[PDB]
């Protein structure tokens, strides 16, 4: 038969004794936020160089 | 004491009958005579299945409120 799912809203608590450090954060590449493209040019005329 | 005469009790539902009359404490234990007599009849005995149909086969929803689930 069926059974209705009941999920009470609970956390994770920890004493004192464990409680770890956080990892040391190092980066492996440069932080990036624009990068080159290449497009094409058109002339005063409206042609295409 | 309409389903006891339902059932053939005739004189048993005349002294309940008789006795709301007064409501008084000094007629009490021939009210409490009726109850006790009563479980001499006898045990009921029956197949481990039809015994356990109606507890092991009920209706489940989602239709409460879950607010009073959470005080509970």
């Amino acid at each position: 038969k069926t059974i209705p799912t009941f999920e009470p809203k609970e956390s994770i608590l920890k004493k004192l004794e464990d409680i770890k450090p956080e990892q040391v954060k190092k980066q492996t590449k440069l932080f990036r936020i624009f990068e080159p493209r290449q497009l094409p040019v058109y002339r005063a005329n409206g042609e295409k160089e | 004491l309409d389903n006891m005469r339902k059932a053939g009790l005739t004189d048993i539902p005349k002294m309940i009958q008789d006795w709301l009359v007064d409501c008084s404490i000094e007629k009490f234990p021939l009210m409490a005579k009726i109850y006790s007599w009563s479980f001499h009849v006898g045990f009921r005995k029956q197949k481990m299945l039809d015994a356990a149909l109606d507890q092991l086969k009920t209706e489940y929803t989602e239709d409460v409120d879950d607010e009073m689930y959470r005080e509970y």
